[PDB]
C-alpha cells in the first residue's frame, strides 16, 4: 500500500528509530500495548502503511533492528512502548563493530547479515505494495554503517525497485567524537553515493544550535535531538499517511527533487522552533515559517545555503490554510533571494499540504532542499582522511581488518568526483 | 557476554587487585561473602556484575580475576582477609620462592613452574565465560614475578587465544624514586618480550600519586592503601561501559587501534579526577569544565612525563554521571584551543567521546571527596619516550658495567638478550622519535 519499513543500526540511531516508533505512535494515539486509544478511524485508515495489525490487534511497528551488541536491545527493550514491540526483531550482535567499518562490514559484516536479511525478507512477503523503508546509522564509524553499508546493497540488489531514503549521522567539522571516522565515512559514502536512494543530512552541531539558540535549551541530550529529527522524518509520509489538497510521495519528491543520481544528500528544515515564551512575543503565519524555511540557523546541516547554492527546494506542509497564501509566499521567497536559487531550475521552488499538521500544532513546515553548500563537508572529512592517510594513521587497525587501500583511493577520487560534480553544476548556467 | 578477567602479579600489583575487588564488590554492594543484600530482581536490556562476579546457585558471586606471584606471603593475607568468603580457592595460585627480583627467574627458572596451573585456571574461567572481550593483567616490574612470570604469562595467553583484548596495567619505574636498582633489567628485559605479547598497556607511575594525593587529596602520608585505592578508582570508571548504561558505551577492542593508531607504540597516560576533600569539595562545585580544563594540567598528569613535552594524540575522556554531549563538546573544542598542546597531525581529531550516567561511588574510609562527573584521560603523546631513555641510558651504563649480570646470566638469559632489547628500546625510540615527525608538506 506503499506501506514502509525501518532499520536502524548505528551508535545512536538504534536509539533515534526508538524515539520514531515513539513519535508516531503518539500521532497514532494506540497505546504502548499496542491497541487504539484514539479518536479519528484517519489513525487507523492508513496506519498499516507503517504500522501492522496482530491477532487481538497487537499493533506493531515494521522496523528492523541493526545492532552489533544488545544493550541498545536491552535499552530499548527496556523502552516506554516496549511493549508494543515484535521480539521477532530483536537482531543484534554478540560483538559491536569497534567502529573499524570493515569489522563491521567483513568481519561481523559478514557474519550478521543472514538473519536480518532473512527476517526483513519476512517482512517483504508482509508488505503488499511496499513504497520502501528507512535506514538509520552513522556516516563515521560502523555501529550502524558497518553492516547497513551490507543492507543497501543486499537489498538494494534484492528490491531493485524499491525506495531507499537514507539518514545517518554526519561528523561536525569541528568536534571529532572518533578520529577513523574519515575512513569509514569515506569507505561508506563511496558505497551510499552508488546504492542509497535518498539522504539527508544527520549534524549533531546543529542540532546543539538548534536547541541552545532557537529552542532556548542548555541541556543538550540525544533523546530529544531524536525527537527533532523524528519530528520531520515523522512528517515526511504524512500526505503518504494523510489526505492532502496537494499531495507528492517520496517518488514525486525525489524524482521532483533530484536532476541526477548522485545528488540525494539532502539538507532539512523542520519548524516551529520556540520555547514556551515565544508565542507570547508571536504567532503563527505560513509567511512566518517561511520567514523560518530558509533559515541557515534551521539549515540542519554542515553546508550553507548562504555560501552555496539551492539546486533544489521544497516545503512539506501540514495543517489546515489556504495555498493561495501558500504558493505566494513561494513564489515571493524564490524571487526574494533568488541568488542562492540556481537558474535553469524554474520554479526550483516546490510545495506540499497535509489537510492535517502533527499532533499539538496547527500547521506544519518541512523543508528538505538541496543546494550544493555541502562540498565544504566532503571536502573538509577528505581533507583529514587524506592527513592522516598521509599518515596512514591508525591504519593498523585497518588492514588488521584485511581491506586494500586502493578502496580508499576508489572512495577517495570517488568522492572528490563527487564533489566537483557539484562544482560544475552549481558552477553553470 | 561481555566479559574481562583480571589477573595479579607482583607484590604492589596484587596489592592494586586487592584494592580493585574491594571497590567493585562496593560498588555493586555485594557482601563480602559474595551475596548481595538482597534479592535480585530479573530484568534485561544490559549485563550487569556477570562479567565478573561470578553467579552461583546462590548467594556466592566470586570474581572473575586470577591470582599469580611467586612470593605468596601477602596473598595468604587475601586467604586470611575478610574476602575469604569472597574469593575462592582455586582462584588462588601463588609461588613459595619468589623471583627475587631475578627477571629471569620467575620468568625462566620459576617461569617454568606454576604456567600449566596458571593456564588450566584461566581455560576454566574463559570455558566459564562466554563473550569475554578481553584480559585483564596486573603485575609491577618490581614484585618481581610481575615482570618475568607475567612476561611469559602474556607471552603464552596471547598465543592461546590471540582475539581477547590485553588490558595492561602494569607499574613503571618511577622517575627518580625507585625500589631497586635492577629495575633497568626488569624493565627491559620484559620491555623487548612486553611489547609483542602486549595489545595495549598504561603506565602507572606513583610519585605522582603522592604529589597529587598530597595536594588534591590533600594528603599528609600516604601509601599503597591509598595508591591502590586510586588505581581502584581509575580502573573502575575505564570499563563502566560494560556495566553501566552511558551514552557512548564505548569498549576496549574499540579503543585498542583507534586509540593507538599505529601498531607500536601503544600505552598512554591516565590523568583521572576529581580527586578533592571533603573541605574542597565544598569550597567548591566541580564544573564539567572543571574536570575538563582540569583534565589535561600537565601537574595533574597521572605519570610523570610531561604532557607538554609532547604531543597527544588521542583522549578518550570518558565520563561518568550528570554529562551533557554538549558541554563536553565545547570543552574538547576548548581543547582544540590549548595552542600549548600539538597533536600527531595526521590524526588531526581523534577523539571519542565516554559520557557514562553514573557518577562515581566512594569508599568508605578513603581521601577522595564526592563529586557527579568523572574523567579518565586515556591520552597519548609523544612526551612518553624521554623517561624510556632515561631508563636506557641508566641501565645503559649499569648494565655497561656488568653490575648484577652475573645473577641473571646464572639463571638462564644471554647477552644479546640484554644488547638486542637495548635495541628494542632503541627501535622505539625511532617510534616516539618518527611518528612525532610532522608529515613534510
Ligand atoms: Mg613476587
Amino acid at each position: 500500500m506503499r506501506e514502509i519499513v525501518h532499520i536502524q543500526g548505528g551508535q545512536c540511531g538504534n536509539q533515534i528509530g526508538a524515539k520514531f516508533w515513539e513519535v508516531i505512535s503518539d500521532e497514532h494515539g494506540i497505546d504502548p500495548t499496542g491497541t487504539y486509544h484514539g479518536d479519528s478511524d484517519l489513525q487507523l485508515e492508513r496506519i498499516n502503511v507503517y504500522y501492522n495489525e496482530a491477532t487481538g490487534g497487537r499493533y506493531v511497528p515494521r522496523a528492523i533492528l541493526m545492532d552489533l551488541e544488545p544493550g541498545t536491545m536491552d535499552s530499548v527493550r527496556a523502552g516506554p512502548f516496549g511493549q508494543l514491540f515484535r521480539p521477532d526483531n530483536f537482531v543484534f550482535g554478540q560483538t559491536g563493530a569497534g567502529n573499524n567499518w570493515a569489522k563491521g562490514h567483513y568481519t561481523e559484516g559478514a557474519e550478521l547479515i543472514d538473519s536480518v536479511l532473512d527476517v526483513v525478507r519476512k517482512e517483504a512477503e508482509g508488505c503488499d505494495c511496499l513504497q520502501g523503508f528507512q535506514i538509520t546509522h552513522s556516516l563515521g564509524g560502523g555501529t550502524g554503517s558497518g553492516m547497513g553499508t551490507l543492507l543497501i546493497s543486499k537489498v538494494r540488489e534484492e528490491y531493485p525497485d524499491r525506495i531507499m531514503e537514507t539518514f545517518s549521522v554526519v561528523p561536525s567539522p569541528k568536534v571529532s567524537d572518533t578520529v577513523v571516522e574519515p575512513y569509514n565515512a569515506t569507505l561508506s559514502v563511496h558505497q551510499l553515493v552508488e546504492n542509497a536512494d535518498e539522504c539527508m543530512v544527520i549534524d549533531n552541531e546543529a542540532l546543539y544550535d538548534i536547541c541552545f539558540r532557537t529552542l532556548k535549551l542548555t541541556t543538550p541530550t540525544y533523546g530529544d535531538l531524536n525527537h527533532l529529527v523524528s519530528a520531520a522524518m515523522s512528517g515526511v509520509t504524512c500526505c503518504l499517511r494523510f489526505p492532502g489538497q496537494l499531495n507528492s510521495d517520496l517518488r514525486k519528491l525525489a524524482v521532483n527533487l533530484i536532476p541526477f543520481p548522485r545528488l540525494h544528500f539532502f539538507m532539512i528544515g523542520f519548524a516551529p522552533l520556540t520555547s514556551r515564551g515565544s508565542q507570547q512575543y508571536r504567532a503563527l503565519t505560513v509567511p512566518e515559517l517561511t520567514q523560518q524555511m530558509f533559515d541557515a540557523k534551521n539549515m540542519m546541516c554542515a553546508a550553507d545555503p548562504r555560501h552555496g547554492r539551492y539546486l533544489t527546494a521544497s516545503a512539506l506542509f501540514r495543517g489546515r490554510m489556504s495555498t493561495k497564501e501558500v504558493d505566494e509566499q513561494m513564489l515571493n521567497v524564490q524571487n526574494k533571494n533568488s541568488s542562492y536559487f540556481v537558474e535553469w531550475i524554474p520554479n526550483n521552488i516546490k510545495s506540499s499540504i497535509c489537510d492535517i499538521p502533527p499532533k499539538g500544532l496547527k500547521m506544519a513546515v518541512t523543508f528538505v532542499g538541496n543546494s550544493t553548500a555541502i562540498q565544504e563537508m566532503f571536502k573538509r572529512v577528505a581533507e583529514q582522511f587524506t592527513a592522516m592517510f598521509r599518515r596512514k594513521a591508525f591504519l593498523h587497525w585497518y588492514t588488521g581488518e584485511g581491506m586494500d587501500e586502493m578502496e580508499f583511493t576508489e572512495a577517495e577520487s570517488n568522492m572528490n568526483d563527487l564533489v566537483s560534480e557539484y562544482q560544475q553544476y552549481q558552477d553553470a548556467t | 557476554m561481555r566479559e574481562v578477567i583480571s589477573i595479579h602479579v607482583g607484590q604492589g600489583g596484587i596489592q592494586v587487585g586487592n584494592a580493585c575487588w574491594e571497590l567493585f564488590c562496593l560498588e555493586h554492594g555485594i557482601q563480602p561473602d559474595g551475596q548481595m543484600p538482597s534479592d535480585k530482581t530479573i530484568g534485561g536490556g544490559d549485563d550487569a556484575f556477570n562479567t565478573f562476579f561470578s553467579e552461583t546457585g546462590a548467594g556466592k558471586h566470586v570474581p572473575r580475576a586470577v591470582f599469580l606471584d611467586l612470593e605468596p606471603t601477602v596473598i595468604d593475607e587475601v586467604r586470611t582477609g575478610t574476602y575469604r568468603q569472597l574469593f575462592h580457592p582455586e582462584q588462588l595460585i601463588s609461588g613459595k620462592e619468589d623471583a627475587a627480583n631475578n627477571f629471569a627467574r620467575g620468568h625462566y627458572t620459576i617461569g617454568k613452574e606454576i604456567v600449566d596451573l596458571c593456564l588450566d585456571r584461566i581455560r576454566k574461567l574463559a570455558d566459564n565465560c562466554t563473550g569475554l572481550q578481553g584480559f585483564l593483567v596486573f603485575n609491577s616490574v618490581g614484585g618481581g614475578t610481575g615482570s618475568g612470570l607475567g612476561s611469559l604469562l602474556l607471552e603464552r595467553l596471547s598465543v592461546d587465544y590471540g582475539k581477547k583484548s590485553k588490558l595492561g596495567f602494569t607499574i613503571y619505574p618511577s622517575p627518580q624514586v625507585s625500589t631497586a636498582v635492577v629495575e633497568p633489567y626488569n624493565s627491559i628485559l620484559s620491555t623487548h618480550s612486553l611489547l609483542e605479547h602486549t595489545d595495549v598497556a598504561v603506565m602507572l607511575d606513583n610519585e605522582a600519586i603522592y604529589d597529587i594525593c598530597r595536594r588534591n587529596l590533600d594528603i599528609e602520608r600516604p601509601t599503597y592503601t591509598n595508591l591502590n585505592r586510586l588505581i581502584a578508582q581509575v580502573i573502575s570508571s575505564l570499563t563502566a561501559s560494560l556495566r553501566f548504561d552511558g551514552a557512548l558505551n564505548v569498549d576496549i577492542t574499540e579503543f585498542q587501534t583507534n586509540l593507538v593508531p599505529y601498531p607500536r607504540i601503544h600505552f598512554m597516560l591516565s590523568s583521572y579526577a576529581p580527586i578533592i576533600s571533603a573541605e574542597k569539595a565544598y569550597h567548591e562545585q566541580l564544573s564539567v569544565a572543571e574536570i575538563t580544563n582540569s583534565a589535561f594540567e600537565p601537574a595533574n598528569m597521572m605519570a610523570k612525563c610531561d604532557p607538554r613535552h609532547g604531543k597527544y594524540m588521542a583522549c578518550s575522556m570518558m565520563y561518568r554521571g550528570d554529562v551533557v554531549p554538549k558541554d563536553v563538546n565545547a570543552s574538547i573544542a576548548t581543547i582544540k584551543t590549548k595552542r600549548t598542546i600539538q597533536f600527531v597531525d595526521w590524526c588531526p581529531t581523534g577523539f571519542k567521546v565516554g559520557i557514562n550516567y553514573q557518577p562515581p561511588t566512594v569508599v568508605p574510609g578513603g581521601d577522595l571527596a564526592k563529586v557527579m562527573r568523572a574523567v579518565c584521560m586515556i591520552s597519548n603523546s609523544t612526551a612518553i619516550a624521554e623517561v624510556f631513555s632515561r631508563l636506557d641510558h641508566k641501565f645503559d651504563l649499569m648494565y655497561a658495567k656488568r653490575a648484577f649480570v652475573h645473577w641473571y646470566v646464572g639463571e638462564g638469559m644471554e647477552e644479546g638478550e640484554f644488547s638486542e632489547a637495548r635495541e628494542d628500546l632503541a627501535a622505539l625510540e625511532k617510534d616516539y622519535e618518527e611518528v612525532g615527525i610532522e608529515t613534510a608538506e
